[PDB]
């Protein structure tokens, strides 16, 4: 495979997304054509790397207008997840849009989520993944709230109060929505002002939810390696001198939760991940 | 893991590099980005937060970031520096009153634990400018002789006429790939 | 290099031949009226109060800096501004102009003409099709629906400014 031979087919299955999404046979049917498509580069994805970014904008006018029903958003959205199982997301994410006028917008789709929507965990998936790529934004979340006291009684809640709010919710479910709030945390925790504002009050989330939690109740291993991938995910993408002040008490705390003991084979190897994440807090880099 | 897929990893990991650009505001770090890659310069705007390009070169892909210059993002500059094979500064040539802040923004830059393992690029951009100091000047300013745990470089341009810009790019690419492996 | 240093209360002038492609920078000046007639490539203002700047085209941006109760008029491709209050610019932008640690800026669609102007519109490069002055950023304000509080647009009534 040298190249994309199979445009047209592509972008004809994507334009027929505006009349195929109140159908329950021909929408199954696109679906599976769109990843027997798709699944033809899974050995060598970077062939599509020309591409990505046409098919990610077509994706994103049918879920970026306002006349677009959540039948039709809910295509899209799966679609372009079947775009970030192949290319990956560390890849397909670098293209995906970045302007201020995204973080709103991306923040109250967010809000508009059902998360007891076993069918609609795509839309979840990308949604999260999509508001962690808008908090690289070089700006502070309180120049974009703007006036907190306009509404009389009843005060808004800010940007930063939503997404801590937002991520501690979906890092405690069953579903792919959790991986999604571990890379979001990842670009949320580790900038300025969110640093400063609610690091403490994740850290003591976090340390209540491994202080409680179990590897026996379910829900209590979902909040178990959920905590742990966040704290690692934190202290891998975290500057050294606003970390190593917690890395005493989250390591004490791991020691208790006694996880080399327990039965979970994905507990252990977070909670080995987390202590190897916090082994190297402590000592400064190298360049051999 | 097997070897072979280690193996494998690690290739597609070198074909990808990393260039941070980074500079005082107005010095021009998008004419340069927009020029490299043959695009209009003259429909550019004062870039209000920041940009990534992917193209290709040498056959390397390099995933090249932009970001403001302005002072209210430089206290963001460190959500950038991770995976970062290359850094590159623009320094405006005809600045002469700010000549101290670009000096004071490299030494902090320097000073970096996760950018100890990068190639510094020096472009001193508005060459053609009448009033712009040649890279000598500009090589005793910024005091870049001093520098010896990184492999800097300091070489004029002009993002306007596209000139010395390859040369540049050429050489920070070479300067990469003389390395073998990066750090974690 | 080219421009002004420490003025105070002193009219100036230029012609295209002295402005032709060069850095103007005007720094340190109070009640100073500059009347400048070319096509700079870069123009900068720093340290204005009360000051009356005036130039045509540009072939690059412009750069304000701690300025106050001065009255800009330019037709250029990009225009920045930072920590500047009671100042009213009738700026022509190409492309876009952002106001940073600025409060209350007024502007107004560019109007100044004097003779032999097309010419100096012709060696610059810009595209005369092209005027943004109503659509600036601010870093300060990043709101979606709210007016930041830092810039206004600038009634009819006040652009009548007597130049002469
Ligand atoms: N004369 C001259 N002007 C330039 C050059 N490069 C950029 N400029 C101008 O300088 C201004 C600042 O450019 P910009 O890229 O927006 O700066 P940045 O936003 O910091 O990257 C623009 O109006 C450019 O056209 C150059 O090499 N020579
Ligand atoms: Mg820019």
């Amino acid at each position: 495979l040298e190249a994309f031979g199979e445009s047209a087919e592509t972008r004809a299955l994507l334009g027929r997304l505006r009349e195929v999404h109140g159908g329950g046979a021909e929408r199954e049917v696109a679906l599976e054509r769109f990843r027997v498509i798709m699944d033809k580069y899974q050995e060598q994805p970077h062939l599509l790397d020309p591409h990505l970014e046409w098919m990610m904008n077509l994706l994103l006018d049918i879920v970026q207008d306002q006349t677009s029903p959540a039948s039709l958003v809910h295509l899209a959205f799966k679609f372009l997840y079947i775009i970030t199982k192949v290319r990956g997301y560390k890849t397909f994410l670098r293209l995906f849009p970045h302007e201020v006028a995204d973080v709103e917008p991306v923040l109250d789709l967010v809000t508009i989520q059902n998360p007891k929507d076993h069918e609609a965990w795509e839309t979840r998936y990308m949604l999260l993944l999509w508001l962690s790529v808008t908090c690289l934004i070089p700006f502070d979340f309180s120049r974009l709230d703007g006036n907190l006291l306009t509404q009389p009684g009843q005060a808004r809640m800010s940007i930063m109060d939503r997404i801590l709010q937002i991520a501690e919710s979906y890092l405690i479910v069953s579903d792919k929505a959790r991986d999604a709030a571990a890379v979001l945390v990842s670009r949320f925790i580790t900038r300025p002002d969110v640093k400063q504002s609610k690091m403490a009050e994740f850290l003591d989330w976090s340390l209540c939810n491994l202080a409680r939690s179990s590897f026996q109740t379910m829900q209590g291993v979902i909040t178990m390696d959920g905590t742990l991938q966040a704290l690692a995910q934190i202290f891998k993408h975290g500057k050294r001198e606003d970390c190593l002040p917690y890395a005493a008490t989250v390591l004490r705390c791991l020691d208790g939760c006694r996880l080399p003991e327990s039965n979970q084979t994905l507990l252990r190897k977070l909670g080995v991940k987390l202590v190897q994440r916090l082994g190297l807090t402590f000592l400064k880099p190298k360049v051999a | 893991m097997g070897l072979l897929t280690i193996l494998k990893k690690m290739k597609q990991k070198e074909r990808e590099l990393r260039l941070l650009m980074l500079g005082l505001d107005n010095a021009g770090k998008t004419t340069i980005l927009k020029k490299f890659n043959g695009e209009d310069i003259d429909t550019i705007s004062p870039t209000l937060g920041f940009n990534i390009k992917t193209l290709e070169h040498r056959g390397f892909k390099l995933n090249i970031w932009d970001v403001g210059g302005q002072k209210s993002l430089r206290s963001y500059w460190r959500n950038y520096f991770e995976s970062t094979d290359g850094l590159i500064w623009v320094v405006d040539s005809a600045d002469r009153q700010r000549m101290q802040d670009c000096q004071r923004e490299l030494q902090s830059l320097l000073v970096e634990e996760r950018l100890a393992g990068a190639t510094l690029l020096i472009f001193a951009n508005k060459q053609d400018l009448p009033g712009a100091l040649s890279s000598n000047a500009i090589r005793e300013v910024l005091e870049l002789d001093s520098i010896r745990s990184h492999h800097w470089c300091i070489q004029g341009c002009s993002a306007v006429t596209g000139e010395n810009l390859l040369p540049g790019i050429d050489w920070l690419l070479d300067d990469i790939s003389s390395r073998i492996f990066t750090a974690d | 290099v080219c421009g002004f240093s420490n003025l105070e209360s002193q009219v100036l002038e230029k012609r295209a031949s002295e402005l032709h492609q060069r850095d103007v920078l005007l720094t340190e000046l109070s009640n100073c009226t500059v009347r400048l007639y070319g096509n700079p490539n870069t123009l900068r203002l720093t340290k204005a109060h009360s000051c009356k700047l005036l130039c045509g085209p540009v072939s690059t941006s412009v750069f304000l800096e701690d300025c106050s109760d001065c009255v800009l008029a330019v037709a250029c491709q990009q225009l920045r501004i930072h920590s500047t209050k009671d100042t009213r610019i009738f700026l022509q932008v190409t492309s876009r102009a952002i106001v940073e640690d600025c409060s209350g800026i007024q502007f107004a669609p560019y109007t100044w003409s004097y003779p032999e102007i097309d010419k100096d519109f012709e060696s610059s490069g810009l595209d005369r099709s092209k005027n943004n002055w109503n659509d600036v950023d601010d870093f300060n304000w990043l709101a979606r629906d709210m007016a930041s509080p830092n810039w206004s647009i600038l009634p009819e009534e006040e652009r009548n400014i007597q130049w002469d």
